RNA sequence: UUUUAUUCAUAUAAUUAAUAGGAUAAUAUUUGUAGUUUUUGAUACCAUGAUAAGGAUUAUAAAUUGAAAGUGUUAAUAUCAUAAUCAAAAUUUAUUAUUUAUAUUAAAUAUGUAUGUGUAGAUAAAAUAAGA
């Protein structure tokens, strides 16, 4: 797309940590529901996401209830399980998206960032126009008119 | 109002090309004006470095010339029209009058007296009226006449 | 000054800076005051009159009030004097559109572009010629076709040096 | 006050002042003359003129449950929430109708632009000084701006000064009140008076004002009835602030007023680590600090000049307050007499100045400070008699006889006085160079023209170079040098040199037009035309000498050449013995690099080259492709048309209007700022954090 | 959140006995949080 | 330590670099080529003796031609500009000492 | 010319290429001979002066 | 590049598509010689001319 | 993030009455009967098709309350309505859907206490 | 776009009137105001960040130029800027005197009218009592620093120093 | 205290000590005195 | 117009009038508190010269 | 048998004692006021103050939009009141929080060297209009 450079890979763990600014921030929420929408599919996780992130944010603010009434024995352990099934849903999410960006970006000839992996016609990670002169994580020399990814027209 | 940005992000720490995070001149920033700020590569502070490109009033500056062209052309393609200097005798009653100066009273209106209360500095005439003043020696057939739609007629939008 | 600045000797370099910073003299002159007959009998200012001056002093007019404020002087003595003077030439200047219509300001005034029914007429400008030219173009088309893949409108109609 | 908070009272005040908001009010005074923003932009919204009227479901919901289920739907206003009170009905329950007229405000952004900014600029042009009865309009105006350190400080110095002035200021309008009605109950009318109301020589009834004493006296009288007015309120309105109750910021209640001012408070910011630590350090170790200063305003409006007020007035800064200091405003109407002879009005030159007498350093070379002399005196010629030497200075017999009544006759050679109204009144210094003709040596010369032998020769210049020591190589040279210039001291005037002989005819313009516009007869005019009567036939019309309004050949405020010849006379003298013939300013291939050779004056973005054919689309379709087309250009106007608005580029000038594609703007060469910002008025104060105040005055200080 | 609160009070302005609800939601109440101001120091 | 921007403190820190081919004009000289020469180029008033011309002065041909000995200050105690040639013509005696 | 709005108008005729001896193999100067010797001015100061 | 992007905007065939919609090489890939075909090509210019990354 | 990526760079007014020979017909937003049946299409029919809520209808309001949302949102404008459609996934102020939870557990909590008493 | 900007004279123009172009001229006249010719028509930039009510440094003035390439060293700068005379820089320059009772009145007649003598520095008078305490103790080990050693190297006649001891 | 004495006429510890007149008073005239007008010269 | 530390020593002792603030705040002024030191020295150009008719 | 970052750049050169008023004022050449030469702490020493680091805890429930940042000491440093032989213009001299790939030098002389899969050890910071 028109971010061509050289970018840097981030747990899912930190993006879902990150709540109401990126992973939850709602324009960016709109247009994942709108890549879903015009492929006609489903936004089953995303719409899990967003009630989790819905019910997290509109309680951020309160004060957690008092440890030492909860018992530690199970009330512990059971938050535990839900906050793991929550964080593997928001992953299953994250992957979701990142999966369809690459098919949208395929279908629509938008070549990606640098060391960009789009399954069907790269299955490498294309480079192009990079700071360094050969493919990172492959060593395998660049030629200047990078990749011709595909067909001329149109 | 505006949804864009006005004022460039402040100098901090290498901002890396991640989620939520851009290169501070990245070129997609400003369009691609910041390939002016642009300071390619890792850079030894030592000898290496331009310092009006690090310097945030210089770019601020830059930034805020650059905002005012984009507003400049944008205001400009919304011209459709063109200023004459009429003899004051030609024009109509609306016009002759002591309009004043931009800036120097409050927003005027075209004859309020008539119902109409529009600004009168952002009244545009068309030519198909203008042209016997326009063109007196010309004549002929210029601009021909503009038909007007009959609002009392019956038409299909009238459900007829 | 009546605090530290007074009976030593800064004193008389602090009042002289306090006089040339407040050099500034201020005139205001109403236009409704300026509408009155003169003595030779005709008005003062009439309208053209007055839209003439209103040009002339572009931001020195508003709301009615021509306000000329004058810091030529170091001393309000001399500024009052300077702005009598011009004020005296610009009413000179702007009593100028009573002679003739010929010093009669101009409107300016917002003409449109034609509009898209008169825009309409230019596919049909020379529209016979343009058929009688388009017929023999084609002729010359086919012409060239007939040994070139491509035919471009430089071939046809198109002129370069 | 009970019935609203701050903000009620801020926008309820709005409301009911555009309620009878009128424009033609709001000439004279300034930013009181803005209306009501929100309600007058979208008064001057046309969008908001039509109003959507209710919608079809509103209108069918609301029938059926009235006409159907026989219970009319309630406004929200008049439904009652309460389920153990039945509150009265308030009046506004469904009576006041909506319309996008009124409300919500909405809005153009240009207008609101527009508005804001004139409401801005519009602040300083308030005409204190009126005729207006009530609180505003008075004869004098006095702002007295007190200073303090402190605000209580400089809030109980306005107090004691405002009942000070107080007292002081019903006194002096009791004293004046006493003169007035004095005046009023009988006087008598001063001469003067009577004759200055009969000096206009036509009256608004086409003739002469046959003022009398009667008249002159109602007048006064009415004068006095209004001064007398004013004097009353003024007195009234200062016999109120008594001790049990006290307002005196109201200008109602109070008199002298007093009005607050914002504070003028200067932050320093400032390292306190005396140890020399590292820069972190350092700057944690910041703190702020503050430099105050407290002011309030007291107006005096009296309706009179009073000499002795004034004095009362400015003694008060020998008795103010403890580390209190003040400043005096004063606005006081004035009469200014503009006359006709110094600052006439007559037709534009017949060449008109061009762009390049306004330049750089222009005023000092090629413009002079107005008024331009203009000849009293006049020397009468021979042969020409009493009413021909009116004819030729353009004035009327009487007129001349009034200025020159002590010399019965003119003889052929005298010193007259023109009169101060005459139309053709001569200029001094007339443009046309004054020759002599010597057939002889420089004191010879000097003694002839009447000029000193310095002044000559550096007027002459060339003359010095030719001439040798000696007095007769001076003579023998005299052959090359032929005639001499004299100095421009010497210089004459005549009746034909200084006027244009011809006139230029308009488009429309007949045998009255120019007549009229001469101020000449139409016979005359024809006579001196040679009996043709056809204006068309001719594009210049020659003025007669009877015309009495004439059009000059220059500007008569315009600093002719031998001025600055004389400024520079040495520098015409070394060229001339050098013989520098041209000075190359710029190389043999300079054009060929259009970006290294940049002269301080030149601008950006550089203007391309002109191309014939680029106006519009029908010239390009005339030139270039399809090159048969009948159209030359589109079917411009007769009239001049401005391509850059509202700029006011020099005619004649190739210049390109602002760029309305992004691509022109980015690909263009426009620099970007690398160095320091300059300003030209903010090369003072240094830069931002440094910021430099010479008087600690309050920001928003208005000046007088 | 200001435009909420600047409506809320015209709304308790206008129908007095809106005020319990939007006062038990929490219309009403202002929070006092602010930005942290300029400091060379950070 | 900072201070502000084209105000730095010291005045002698600025290290001309080696001169850059497509510029070569307006680095470290006038930003017009149609001004005049600095003071340093002319003689005031009558003096005893010039120790050594400044680095502002711009490089002439005189220089080369006339033949007379130039120097400046630098980290040495003084630097003669031996050897005098052409191809420095038109830039300040700052750009060729490489401090 | 400069870089910023006319550099492809540059030209070899514009480079001396007589002063200097450049390497016949690769195309970079070598060597530089000397310019002030025996130089060739018609006016080493402007024409119009003196 | 430079004078490419000019004639490019000067013709208006393709109009205001140039900044807004058409994509470029960034500047030192669009300076290299005509026929390079390796990405390694402005490490491998001369290092000891000072021209600012112009060869 | 830019709706506007390929819209035209026009900013020129228009008035078909002095820019076109046909008979200008002068189209309004939607009222309250186009605007409701509309919205009732797209969120049942995108319910039916598996592009809504689905399995996670509780987590959004009733009809009445998205109709009466939508259309303030909107402004009954057609593509406002279907813009605030898709935005409704990120809609934090609606608690109807809430306050019912907790009603019919508190209804069904009463009720079961009735049965053992 | 690029384009001549054309002028029509009153005389040729149908009905006459007058010119803004003239009116421009006139003013100019008046005010004495410098026509500047090379200003492009390209560059009606508005300073949007103090004209535009929508910021917040909207002031309803232009304060910027608007030029990158403006400076101090240009005529245009130098004939519309501001002399530092009778400004903050002229009071400072009398006011911020190291010894701040020396701008009010000298201190040698101040201390010829108030006292009888002129008075030292605070300074000077700790040296002398500090060298009337040494003398007092010690009386060794001072030099004799003086500025003219004339009246040292040749006393004057009938001058004769007591020993101490 | 220093080599420097203290101006006794903006510093605000003199001005408000005990000797003197503090901010949170009348800031009257202390005493309406009249040279001039007794023994003028 | 003293150095840091000559103004420090005078705000500690009772030499200078001055009123202390917040340490990493904005002060009273509304031009600092609505823009900060460009605003104020905008605000400080137009008390001294953009409000004059400038005849 | 919880979160964030860290490659940081100038640094020495030589001389420091006094007061003296002008137009519209009833008179001052005081226009133009003339008595060399007996003293000595910092061109390099004042030790004493501030600062750095930096913590404390009562506000039940209802109402209200409310009723809510505070420092010793230990340390280092330094230009102040305290102990005579010498740093501030001729600056190289190494002094923490920097612009990374569509377009890159026009106004006071304003930076040509570190691309290498962003890969160590240590160090600092915060629960503050944000969303552990």
């Amino acid at each position: 797309n028109t971010f061509l450079t050289s970018s840097v890979a981030t747990p899912p763990i930190s993006v879902i940590r990150t709540g109401p600014k990126w992973w939850a921030h709602p324009e960016r929420m709109v247009r994942q529901k709108l890549m879903y929408f015009t492929l006609g599919v489903d936004q089953l996780p995303l719409r899990r996401t967003a009630v989790i992130q819905r019910d997290l944010q509109r309680f951020h603010m309160c004060k957690p209830p008092p440890r030492v009434g909860d018992s530690t024995g199970y009330k512990r352990s059971r938050a535990a399980q839900l906050n793991t099934w929550y964080r593997r849903i928001q992953y299953q999410e994250y992957h979701m998206q990142h999966l369809f960006t690459r098919h949208v970006w395929g279908l629509l000839r938008v070549y990606p960032g640098n060391t960009t992996k789009i399954q069907g016609k790269a299955d490498d990670g294309y480079v192009g126009y990079d700071s360094v002169p050969f493919h990172r994580y492959n060593r395998a020399p660049l030629p200047f008119p990078a990749r011709e990814l595909y067909e001329r027209r149109k | 109002v505006s949804t864009g940005e006005f004022d460039h992000p402040p100098f901090q720490f290498r901002q890396r090309h991640t989620f939520n995070t851009t290169p501070l001149h990245d070129a997609n920033r400003f369009g691609g004006r910041t390939a002016y700020l642009r300071e390619i590569g890792p850079v030894n502070i030592k000898k290496q470095g331009r310092r009006f490109k690090k310097d945030p009033r210089t770019v601020q500056f830059n930034v805020d010339v650059w905002c005012a062209q984009q507003t400049l052309r944008k205001r400009w393609k919304q011209r459709d029209w063109e200023v004459i200097e009429i003899p004051f005798r030609l024009v109509p009653r609306e016009q002759q009058r002591v309009i004043p100066e931009l800036y120097t009273d409050i927003p005027q209106m075209t004859d309020p007296a008539r119902n109409d209360f529009s600004n009168i500095r952002n009244k545009v005439y068309d030519r198909e009226e203008l042209q016997g003043v326009l063109f007196p020696a010309a004549g002929a057939m210029l601009y021909p006449p503009l038909q007007r739609v009959d609002k009392q007629a019956m038409t299909l939008d009238k459900y007829l | 000054d009546n605090l530290q600045y007074k009976r030593y000797d800064w004193q008389g370099w602090y009042q002289r800076m306090l006089d040339v910073h407040n050099r500034n003299v201020s005139l205001r002159c109403r236009i409704c005051d300026l509408q009155r007959l003169d003595g030779n009998g005709v008005q003062f200012v009439d309208m053209q009159t007055e839209r003439r001056l209103r040009i002339l002093a572009q931001h020195r007019v508003g709301m009615g009030v021509l306000k000329l404020d004058a810091d030529k002087y170091e001393d309000q003595a001399d500024n009052v004097t300077f702005g009598t003077t011009k004020l005296s030439e610009l009413l000179a200047d702007a009593r100028k559109a009573q002679l003739g219509e010929e010093y009669w300001p101009s409107v300016e005034l917002k003409v449109r572009k034609p509009s898209g029914q008169s825009k309409a007429h230019y596919s049909l400008i020379d529209n016979e010629r343009i058929e009688k030219r388009s017929g023999e173009l084609y002729e010359k088309y086919r012409d060239a076709k007939k040994r070139s893949l491509f035919v471009t409108p430089m071939e046809t109609w198109l002129e370069v040096k | 006050f009970n019935e609203f908070d701050a903000k009620g009272r801020e926008y309820v005040q709005y409301m009911r002042e555009f309620a009878r908001f009128d424009p033609r009010k709001s000439r004279g005074n300034g930013q009181k003359g803005f209306p009501f923003r929100d309600a007058y932009l979208t008064k001057m919204n046309e969008a908001n003129q039509k109003t959507p009227p209710p919608t079809l479901e509103t209108i069918m919901d609301r029938a059926v449950r009235e006409h159907h289920q026989h219970a009319r739907i309630l406004s929200p206003l008049e439904v009652q929430r309460d389920v153990g009170r039945l509150e009265p009905i308030p009046s506004y329950a469904g009576k006041i109708n909506a319309d996008r007229s009124v409300f919500p405000f909405q809005w153009k952004t240009e207008d609101w632009y527009e508005y804001e900014v004139a409401k801005v600029r519009n602040r300083r042009f308030v005409f204190e000084n009126t005729e207006e009865d009530g609180i505003r309009g008075s004869e004098v105006t006095y702002k007295i701006v007190l200073e303090g350190f402190w605000d209580h400080h400089v809030m109980k110095l306005a107090e004691d000064v405002c009942m000070f002035l107080k007292d002081v200021g019903r006194q002096i309008v009791e004293e004046k009140l006493v003169a007035v009605r004095r005046l009023l109950q009988g006087g008598a009318v001063d001469p003067e008076l009577l004759a200055a109301f009969n000096c206009a020589r036509a009256g608004p009834f086409g003739g002469l004002d046959e003022y009398d004493k009667e008249e002159v006296a109602n007048f006064l009288r009415s004068d006095l009835r209004r001064l007398e007015e004013q004097c009353l309120s003024v007195i009234n309105r200062c016999n109120v602030p008594v001790p049990g109750a006290t307002n005196i910021y109201d200008p109602h209640t109070s008199w002298p007023h007093v009005e607050k001012l914002e504070p003028w408070v200067r932050m320093a910011e400032f390292w306190t680590s005396s140890s020399d630590t590292s820069f972190t350090e350092l700057e944690m170790s910041t703190a702020h600090y503050e430099f105050r200063k407290f002011f309030r305003v007291i107006i005096c409006k009296l309706p009179f000049q009073s000499t002795e007020f004034e004095k009362r007035m400015y003694d008060i800064r020998h008795w103010l307050h403890r580390q209190t200091s003040c400043e005096f405003h004063t606005i006081y109407r004035r009469n200014v007499i503009h006359d006709s002879a110094v600052f006439p009005t007559e037709h534009d030159p017949a060449t008109p100045t061009t762009h390049e007498h306004h330049r750089m350093f222009s005023f000092a070379l090629d413009w002079q400070s107005a008024p331009v002399n203009r000849l009293s005196t006049d020397t009468v010629h021979e042969g020409e008699s009493w009413d021909a030497v009116a004819q030729r200075l353009g004035c009327s017999v009487g007129e001349l006889k009034d200025a020159n009544a002590e010399r019965e006759t003119i003889e052929a050679g005298v010193v007259i006085n023109v009169p101060v109204t005459a139309t053709r009144r001569l200029t001094s210094f007339g443009a046309t160079p004054l020759v002599l003709p010597l057939k002889r040596t420089w004191e010879e010369a000097a003694a002839i023209l009447d000029c000193t032998v310095e002044e000559l020769q550096q007027c002459n210049g060339h003359a010095a170079l030719t001439y040798q020591k000696k007095e007769s190589e001076a003579g023998e040279f005299d052959s090359s040098v032929t005639e001499l210039v004299a100095p421009l001291s010497c210089w004459t005037s005549t009746s034909e040199s200084e006027f244009s002989p011809v006139e230029r005819v308009h488009a429309n313009d007949t045998l009255v037009a120019i007549a009229r516009r001469l101020q000449c007869s139409e016979e005359a005019l024809r006579a001196v035309n040679d009996g043709i009567t056809d204006v068309s036939g001719l594009d210049f019309v020659r003025v007669p000498p009877e015309a009495r309004r004439p059009r000059r050949l220059v500007e008569p405020q315009l600093r002719p050449q031998a001025a600055t010849d004389a400024l520079l006379a040495r520098t015409i003298a070394e060229e001339e013995t050098f013989k520098l013939k041209s000075i190359p300013h710029l190389p043999q291939n300079a054009e060929r690099f259009p970006h290294e050779y940049h002269t301080p004056t030149s601008r950006f973005p550089p203007t391309p080259s002109e191309t014939p054919a680029t106006q519009d689309w029908m010239a390009y379709t005339a030139k270039y492709l399809d090159k048969q087309f009948t159209i030359s250009a589109e079917p411009a106007p007769v009239y001049n048309v401005n391509k850059l608005w509202p700029m006011q580029q020099i005619p004649g000038k190739v210049d390109q209007t602002p760029f309305e594609e992004d691509q022109t703007w980015l690909l263009h060469s426009i620099p970007v700022q690398q160095l320091e910002m300059h300003h030209h008025e903010k090369d003072l104060q240094d830069l931002p954090f440094i910021n430099h105040e010479q008087f600690p005055r309050s920001l928003e200080w208005n000046a007088p | 959140f200001a435009l909420r609160m600047a409506v809320a009070n015209a709304l308790v302005k206008l129908i007095p006995l809106t005020r319990i609800p939007l006062k038990k939601s929490g219309l009403l109440s202002v929070d006092r949080r602010r930005e942290r101001g300029q400091f060379p120091g950070y | 330590r900072k201070y502000p921007f084209l105000r730095r403190p010291h005045i002698k820190n600025t290290h001309s670099m080696n001169p850059s081919a497509p510029y070569f004009w307006s680095f470290m000289t006038a930003k017009s080529q149609m001004a005049f020469l600095p003071e340093e180029n002319y003689i005031t008033g009558d003096w005893t003796g010039k120790f050594f011309v400044s680095k502002r002065q711009v490089y002439t041909l005189q220089h080369a031609t006339s033949g007379a000995k130039v120097r400046v200050k630098s980290f040495p105690s003084i630097f003669e500009f031996n050897s005098p040639s052409r191809w420095n013509i038109g830039k300040e005696m700052n750009t060729l000492t490489k401090p | 010319n400069r870089p910023e709005v006319a550099m492809h108008r540059n030209t070899v005729g514009l480079l001396p290429a007589h002063m200097w001896e450049t390497d016949k193999k690769t195309g970079k100067v070598k060597s530089v001979k000397d310019s002030v010797r025996d130089y060739q001015t018609k006016t080493p100061y402007p024409k119009w002066v003196q | 590049h430079r004078p490419v992007k000019r004639l490019f905007c000067n013709i208006g065939l393709m109009g205001p598509q140039i900044t807004t919609k058409a994509r470029w090489k960034p500047y030192r890939f669009a300076t290299n010689p005509a026929g390079t075909s390796k990405a390694e090509r402005m490490y491998q210019r001369d290092k000891t001319v000072y021209t600012h990354g112009h060869n | 993030t830019d709706r506007f990526a390929n819209s035209l760079d026009e900013y020129a007014p228009y008035d078909p009455e002095k820019d076109s020979h046909f008979h200008p017909i002068q189209i309004g937003n939607f009222d309250e009967y186009e605007y409701r049946s509309f919205l009732r299409f797209l969120i049942n029919s995108g319910e039916l098709a598996g592009l809504g809520w689905g399995p996670l209808w509780h987590a959004s309001s009733d009809f009445e309350r998205k109709l009466y949302k939508i259309g303030f949102l909107s402004g009954r404008n057609p593509q406002g309505v279907v813009d605030h459609y898709h935005q409704e996934l990120v809609w934090r102020y609606d608690y109807q859907r809430t306050r019912q939870k907790q009603y019919l557990l508190k209804r069904r909590m009463e009720g079961m206490s009735r049965g053992a008493s | 776009g690029v384009h001549r900007v054309g002028y029509t004279h009153p005389s040729t123009l149908p009905v006459p009137c007058a010119q803004r172009w003239d009116l421009r001229l006139a003013r100019a006249r008046i005010f004495q105001e410098y026509i500047e010719e090379k200003a492009p028509g390209a560059w009606q930039l508005e300073d949007e960040r103090s004209m535009s009510p929508e910021f917040k440094t909207f002031t309803g003035y232009p304060m910027r130029d608007m030029r990158p390439g403006y400076g101090q060293n240009l005529p245009d700068y130098i004939m519309k800027k501001r002399l530092p005379n009778n400004t903050h820089y002229e009071l400072f320059a009398r006011r911020d005197i190291p010894n701040e009772d020396n701008a009010m009145y000298g201190k040698y007649l101040y201390d010829m009218t108030v006292h009888g003598t002129s008075l030292p520095s605070t300074y000077r008078m700790h040296k002398d009592i500090n060298k009337a305490q040494r003398n007092d103790r010690k009386l060794s080990g001072n030099r004799f620093k003086v500025l003219c050693s004339s009246g040292a190297k040749n006393p004057p006649s009938g001058w004769e120093p007591i020993p101490d001891a | 205290v220093g080599y420097t004495p203290v101006n006794p006429d903006t510093s605000p510890m003199v001005a408000y000590s005990q000797y003197h007149w503090h901010y949170n008073l009348p800031q009257g005239m202390e005493r309406p005195h009249s040279v001039n007008r007794t023994f003028a010269a | 117009n003293v150095s840091y530390w000559t103004m420090n020593k005078m705000v500690r002792g009772g030499n200078l009038l001055v009123h202390r603030v917040h340490y990493t705040g904005w002060g009273t002024d509304s031009h600092l508190k609505k823009g900060g030191w460009e605003h104020r020295w905008n605000k400080v150009l137009q008390r001294n010269v953009l409000q004059y008719s400038r005849i």
